[PDB]
This record gives C-alpha cells, structure tokens and sequence, in this order.
C-alpha cells in the first residue's frame, strides 16, 4: 500500500538530441498509469522499461522520449495510482 | 546415465551383500529403489548429506562425499529380499526435472536345504497321452542345472518352493519330452548331479 | 493408487495407442517410463504440474499431452518393434519427491499376428516313486506353445487359489533358436502334502491365463482366433 | 541461465 | 569487480476478466538481456541487450519453454494463496518470485537467493545456506514442509552454485566491453536562489554514496539513464559557502574525490 515518489529529468544537459524521462518508485501493487504531458496535452509516442522486483519489494519503471529542448515549452507527466488521491504531476524544472 | 554394479548377483542364505551406485553428474539426493517382479518399483532408503543412512534396515546406505557415488549393503540375507535394486538420483545437475534409474541389478537368494535327499522322479499326463516329464527335486542349493544340447528338449532351471506349514523347503527343475521316445535317467546327465534314487519302474 | 490402461495388449505396426493412467490425490509431477530386461529403467517424457511439456532422454516415437491433473496419456503415431517393453506411470506431488509407481502396463508390438497362438495345457500326475522316497507331493502343470509372453499361470485346491508348497519359472523359456522371434514355454510345480495327493476327491485345476486379441479385430487365417481366454487342465487324486 | 525447473507454493 | 545474475519476476491476479499477467526480465549486474511478457504479440524470449544476440536458436526457446512454466506455476500459486486467504476473488492479488546468486572478483560461487513476496512483503525465502528457509506468517509457513517433505527446496543447491555461475561466466566472457569496465563518474556543482548539490555523472554500475560535512539533506533514488549508466544528486543547505566537500567514491574512480569547489 505504498504510492510512488516520481522524479522527472533528462538523458544528457538550446535544442539537441535530449530524450526526457518519467521514473516511478517505491509503490504497490503494480500497474500504474505514467502519462507523458506537454504543453498541456499528452504526446503521442513514448517506449517503455519493463517491470521489476526491488530490495523492498517495491518495483520501478522508466518510461523516455526522444526530445529536443525548448525554453518557451515546460513538459510534465500525468501519473495516477490506485493508492494515489490525486493524478499529481510534478513540473519539470531543467535543474532537477 | 547412471551406472550401477554388480550385474547380477547371487549370494546365499545368510551371507552379506554389497551394491553401488556412481554418476558422471553431481547429485545431493542419493535413493535406493527395489522392485520384486511384475510390480512397481518402491522406495526403501534416501540420502541428502554426506555421511550414513540406517534406517529400516538392517539396512545400511552411504553417501560418497564425491557427491558422484553411493553404496547399499545388507546383512544377513533373507530370500524375502529377493528382487531388482536401483539407484534413483534427480538431477540435478542438469537443470531439468528428470529423475534418472540406474541400470538395476538384480538380486537373487539361494536358502540352504537341511537335507536334501536328491532324485528323479516320473509323472504322467492327464490328457493320457505318452508325453512325459521327470522332476529333479530336493537337492542341495550349489547345485545348477545345464540345458541340452538335444534338439527335442528343453529344459527349466532352477526354482524354489515352500510349504510354509512344515517349515520345508525345496529346489525344483524339470524338463520334458516326447518324440522321440528318451527317458528321464538320461535327460540331465550331461548337468553335473551328485549320486541320485532313479528308481526302475 | 495410480490405474493403468489397460494392463496388457497388443497391436501392429502403425496403429496408434493410447496409455492411460488415473490418478489421486491431486498429486502433479507424473512420467512414463520404460524397462525391459537388459538395461533396465529408463525415463522417456515427462511434465512437472500441468501443461509443462518436457522431452527426456528416449523420446522418438512418442509424445505426450495434459490439460488438466486428474488423467496423463502417452501416445505412439507409430509403435514399431523398438517400443515393445513394460511401461510405467509413477506418480508424486512435487519434483523432487518418492515416487508412487503403478501396477505394470505391457505393451507389445508386433510385425504380423500370424504368430499370436495360444498356449496348450495338460497337468501331470505325481508318481508313487516320489512318495515312497520322501512322503510328498509334486504336480507340475505347463503350457507348450504361445507367444508372446502374456500369460499368468496359478494353481487351485478345493476350488480356492492356493500358494503353500508352490512354485513358478521366473522367465518364459524359448524353444527354437532363433532369438526374440518364436512361442515361449513356461512351467510350475505345486507341492504338497503326500496324504493330501492321495484322496480322489479334490481338485487340482491349473488355470492359466492367456491375454491376446479382443474381438475389435479382423482374422486372416482359419484357425481359431487367440484373443482373451484362459486354459486350464484339472487332475484328480488316486490311492 | 534460469530453473530448468519449478515448485508449487 | 565484483559481478552477478537474476531473473526478476511478478505474476498478478485479475478476477474481473482478467489479465493473469506475467514479465520475466532478468539482470547481469543491473543490465537488461531479457524479456518475456503475456499480453505482447511474441510470446517468446525477446533479446534486449546487444550481447545476449549470438546463443543459438534453441537457447532461446530452450528459454521460452521454461519461463512458459514459470508462468503456469504462479497461476496455481495466485490461486492457492487465496486458500489461505479466504478471500474475495474479485481482487487483483500479487505475487513476485526471486532467486539468484552471485559470484566474488574470484568468479567463483559465493552467496545464493531465492525468495518470494505476495502483497509486496516477505512471504517465503532461503537463508545463506541451503538447509533451510525464512517463514513469514503461517500462511507463507506452510510452504515449507513440501518443500521439507518432498526435498524440491534441496535441489537449487545443485543448480545455484552450480548451473548458474556457469550462465553468468558463459554470459561475462563475451559480455566484456558492455558488462565489466568501470565508468568514471564526472562531477559538477551548482548555485541558486542558498542550496549546493555536486552532481554525478553517467556511472556504472548502479551503487554509489555521495555525501557532505562539517566545516537536513535532500538526495535521491539512483536514476536511470538509458544509456546503461546512472544518476544521483545531493541537495544540502548552506551565504558565506565554502562549506562542505562531497565525497565521492566508486569502483570506477581511483580513490574517492573531494571537491569543494
């Protein structure tokens, strides 16, 4: 009954070939629905990581794009859960 | 494959007997299997870690710390164990579900006779007919039977019967024959006979 | 317990079988096995739990299937005469565990049934020579003429099975020279008591049972058909 | 490189 | 180094139609080579990792027929718990398995796992040695005995040290370039609003600790590149900020890094 932190980021550091990426841990059970948002609206067409146990028997998954940054455009991503009271989405700052 | 020794074996009332098991593969479970004729195999010892296994028996089963070989012994034999031996080991090593059987050795217990007064015999048939046979019975268990060596013939080896009411025992191997016409007081002579009752009709 | 189907039978070159074996209790590691004399146990195919199909070591001319516990088939597309043995269906819970053997399925494949013939009985009367020299008695019934080895040979005093005083060959032994192609024999010797002989008034019926043919299948030649059947010889005393 | 084989709870 | 092998797996109960689903991925040291997953359209053991490519046809079904069985297991485990359990069968239970072992910079045997987990938490697992395993609860604890009746717990002691090392030096020897170097991780730090974190950089493999001084933190899960490498930073409070040092250190890098600044 434990509900993942996310944590959103990018594969390397003003436009370029820079994949962004969405990463969930620490919940339970396991299917859980990651959605990639930007302006405002979910994008099209993101691949996947696959599931897998952890330590805490507490698994892990890494959705990723392949993006090219812009400075007018903020992308963050749409996840809900069913241990999850809100469909929180947590805004990427290019710093964290 | 896993082997297995002596190829066949045949010791006598009261004496000891030795068996063994050796694998090419690895195995942590050794176990011993017998099954008597016409049955399924059964379970008599298992072994998980080195060192003895004395159970059941009178038994006694050994698990080589070579991990690759095992042995069974048993003393004072009993023509109640008469039977076929195994070795069953679930490799194992091979990352499969197989439970592999050795070749099997096959055990047989010749009882002693407290007096056997050895002798041929003749009997007639029921059908009425002149075809005969003459039993050979009662003679010491050393004793074994040869087959000839003539076309018409053929010729039973040994056996072993018991009255259990009488504690008496008894060896028993027959032969018969019609055409031609051969008698029974020269039907085993070429088979080596200590000095016997023929008796002339 | 574990059933067998059926306990012996016999069929031709490229018609299909089908083995079956029960099962209980809700046990799930079962496999066939093989054996004959000279090399002894050897396991072909087997499947830990349900529909795990699993090849091992003698498979060619088999396969196997299983969707459910309860019931575990091996079936032949085409017994040819390699595949004539003494099958075996054991049975446990989990793998590894003691297996739980079952009673001795028999299968025997043959070229051409011109030569399944039945066995011929007749009993012998025990000489008087015998009971002047020791005071016992012997009566040894046979069977002449059968193939293949399919038969179970027993003995019957007062109209009851007995087994004090009595003896069977452990292997059908051959006539003819040619090996593993010919009609086996097979022998035994009742013994008992010297007075009990004496009195004309009991039974001695050897019974011998002969499985073979079932009335599923076509006859060439003339001759009786073989079958299922059983041949006994009875013999009666005399002072 | 997995279990050739498997138990059941 | 100090190298491994695992086959991570989660089976899940859905009553409603369901979906009784099923990934098998497994982990040479925390990097992907394998997969097999039941609502795909292969069925089969897909490769994931450049290196996993050259094992002939028949490893790679001699695999899928296994993983095949894997599966069917946990059906009757997700529905045997349930025994215990009592419970509705209108709710989506889970049940992950997990066996391993590994192996020291002697690439011979050394430790060896093997646990399951139902609900996410420790349900039955096997100790450092092989006699032997962990009971959770009683439910988890009947378990045991046919695995103590029947010896099947006794056996991974032939394949663990045995089978699988074997697997993982089969597997390491022409997984050299991609499986065994140490990437030196590379190090920034930064200012802002004041907060400092020094930032590592693109290291393998996975485990490594950062940390600050004396002349109330915040840190992060290890993160995921893609790339085959990783992530971590560690935010910590300090004006005047000359402060504290991060210290720095993995198998990759000579010894640990001290900057400051």
């Amino acid at each position: 009954q434990r509900t993942p932190k996310i944590q959103v980021y990018s594969r390397h550091p003003n436009g370029k070939s820079n994949f962004l990426n969405c990463y969930v841990s620490g919940f339970h059970p396991s299917d859980i629905e990651v959605d990639l948002l930007k302006n405002g609206e979910r994008i099209e067409k993101v691949e996947h990581s696959d599931l897998s146990f952890s330590k805490d028997w507490s698994f892990y998954l890494l959705y990723y794009t392949e993006f090219t940054p812009t400075e007018k455009d903020e992308y963050a991503c749409r996840v809900n859960h069913v241990t999850l009271s809100q469909p929180k989405i947590v805004k990427w700052d290019r710093d964290m | 494959q896993l082997n297995q020794s002596p190829q066949s074996m045949f010791i006598q009332e009261g004496e000891d007997v030795s068996m063994n098991c050796t694998s090419s593969s690895i195995f942590n479970t050794w176990l011993w299997y017998k099954q008597e004729p016409g049955e399924g195999p059964v379970l008599l010892i298992a072994l998980y870690k080195a060192g003895e296994l004395t159970s059941n028996g009178r038994l006694t089963a050994q698990f080589g710390i070579t991990r690759k070989d095992s042995f069974l012994n048993i003393s004072a034999s009993i023509p109640s164990d008469v039977g076929i031996y195994f070795c069953a080991g679930p490799g194992g090593s091979s990352n499969t579900g197989k439970l592999i059987f050795g070749q099997g050795t096959t055990l047989q217990v010749k009882p002693d006779i407290q007096n056997p007064d050895p002798a041929v015999y003749q009997l007639r048939d029921s059908k009425s007919s002149d075809k005969s046979v003459c039993l050979f019975t009662d003679f010491d268990s050393q004793t074994n039977v040869s087959q000839s060596k003539d076309s018409d013939v053929y010729i039973t080896d040994k056996c072993v019967l018991d009255m259990r009411s009488m504690d008496f025992k008894s060896n028993s191997a027959v032969a018969w024959s019609n055409k031609s016409d051969f008698a029974c007081a020269n039907a085993f002579n070429n088979s080596i006979i200590p000095e016997d009752t023929f008796f002339p009709s | 317990q574990v059933t067998q189907n059926p306990r012996y039978l016999i069929t031709v070159t490229g018609k299909e079988l089908t083995v079956t074996c029960s099962q209980n209790m809700n046990h799930e590691y079962m496999s066939w096995y093989r054996q004959d004399p000279g090399l002894g146990l050897r396991q072909i195919y087997y499947s830990m739990n349900v529909e795990v199909t699993d090849k091992g070591d003698v498979p060619e001319g088999y396969k196997v299937s299983r969707k459910e516990k309860r019931n575990f088939p091996l079936i032949l597309e085409s017994p040819s005469p390699n595949q004539t043995s003494l099958y075996f269906c054991a049975s446990s819970l989990i793998y590894p565990g003691e297996l739980f053997f079952g009673e001795g399925s028999r299968l025997t494949v043959l070229e051409d049934l011109k030569n399944v013939f039945p066995p011929e009985v007749a009993v012998f009367e025990p000489s008087e020579a015998e009971i002047s020299h020791t005071q016992k008695a012997t009566l040894v019934c046979l069977a002449t003429g059968f193939y293949p080895d399919h038969v179970e040979l027993s003995w019957w005093v007062n109209g009851k099975e007995v087994h004090s005083g009595v003896c069977t060959d452990p292997q059908p032994l051959k006539e003819q020279p040619a090996l593993n192609d010919s009609r086996y024999a097979l022998s035994s010797r009742l013994r008992v008591s010297a007075t009990f002989w004496q009195n004309p008034r009991n039974h001695f019926r050897c019974q011998v049972q002969f499985y073979g043919l079932s009335e599923n299948d076509e006859w060439t030649q003339d001759r009786a058909k073989p079958v299922t059947q059983i041949v006994s010889a009875e013999a009666w005393g005399r002072a | 490189g997995i279990l050739g084989f498997v138990f059941t709870l | 180094g100090s190298h491994s092998m695992r086959y991570f797996f989660t089976s899940v109960s859905r009553p409603g139609r369901g979906e009784p689903r099923f990934i098998a991925v497994g982990y040479v040291d925390d990097t992907q080579f394998v997969r097999f997953d039941s609502d795909a359209a292969s069925q089969r053991m897909e490769p994931r990792a450049p290196w996993i490519e050259q094992e002939g046809p028949e490893y790679w079904d001699g695999e899928t027929r296994k993983v095949k069985a894997h599966s069917q297991t946990h059906r009757v485990d997700l529905g045997t718990l349930r025994g215990y359990y009592n419970q509705s069968e209108a709710g989506s239970h889970t049940v992950q398995r997990m066996y391993g072992c590994d192996v020291g910079s002697d690439w011979r045997f050394l430790r060896g796992y093997h646990q399951y987990a139902y609900d996410g938490k420790d349900y039955i697992a096997l100790k450092e040695d092989l006699r032997s395993w962990t009971a959770a609860d009683m439910a988890a604890q009947t378990t045991k005995h046919k695995w103590e009746a029947a010896h099947v717990a006794e056996q991974l002691r032939a394949y663990l040290e045995g089978t699988c090392v074997e697997w993982l030096r089969r597997y390491l020897e022409n997984g050299k370039e991609t499986l065994q170097r140490t990437d030196a991780p590379k190090t920034h730090m930064t200012h802002h609003a004041a907060t400092l974190r020094c930032w590592a950089l693109s290291f393998y493999p996975a485990e490594i600790t950062l940390t600050w001084q004396r002349d109330d933190t915040e840190l992060v899960e290890t993160r995921p590149a893609g790339d085959g490498t990783f992530q971590k930073w560690a935010a910590v409070v300090v004006g005047q900020e000359q402060r504290y040092t991060c210290h720095v250190q993995h198998e990759g890098l000579p010894k640990p890094l001290t900057l400051r600044w």
